[PDB]
């Protein structure tokens, strides 16, 4: 980003990233959403911070 | 649920809470057989112990007025069939 030069970078590029290996893909798994709640319990705190997420 | 006796109890006794982490999953993320066969056994397994324990007394006492009940009913039974009333 920037004052960069888009040749330059895929020469480097080429130089030395071009020896990566072509390995197995991302893993695509279920990540199930459990609704629920996790409360940390500190009445000696000055603020209460809560979220709720859906 | 304020200015009641047990709220007050907790804080007299109890300290500040701090450093508690509580995890609580939404029903519908639990299944209802769940731990239930396991729960049932083990705890009919406690129930029977514990009644063996615990009821041994009333065993005694119930076999001691029991001879006392069989001899009182053939005494009576003696009783009223030799017109003795
Ligand atoms: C002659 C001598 C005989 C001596 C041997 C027998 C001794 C028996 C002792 C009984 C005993 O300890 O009782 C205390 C017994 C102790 O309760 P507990 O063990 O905490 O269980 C409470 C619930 O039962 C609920 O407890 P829970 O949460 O554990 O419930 C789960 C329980 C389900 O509950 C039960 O199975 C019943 C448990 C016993 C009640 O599940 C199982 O038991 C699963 C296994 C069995 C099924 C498969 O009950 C009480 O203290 C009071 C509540 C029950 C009422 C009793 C009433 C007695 C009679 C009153 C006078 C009636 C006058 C009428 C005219």
């Amino acid at each position: 980003s920037g004052a960069v030069d888009h040749g330059q970078l895929c020469d480097l590029a080429s130089k030395y990233f071009g020896a990566l290996p072509t390995g197995q893909p991302k893993p695509s798994g279920f990540t199930r959403f459990l609704g629920g709640d996790k409360r940390e319990t500190n009445q000696l705190n000055p603020l209460t911070h809560v979220a709720v997420a859906f | 649920e304020g200015h009641s006796a047990y709220v007050a109890l907790e804080q007299r006794v109890n300290t500040r809470q701090k450093g508690i982490i509580q995890r609580h999953l939404s029903p519908y993320d639990v299944d209802i057989r769940g731990n239930g066969f396991r729960q049932i056994y083990r705890l009919g397994m406690q129930k029977i112990r514990y009644f063996g324990l615990i009821g041994t007394p009333c065993l005694l006492v119930a076999g001691a007025y029991r001879g006392i009940w069989v001899f009182c009913e053939r005494l009576e039974d003696e009783r009223y069939w030799s017109n003795a009333l």
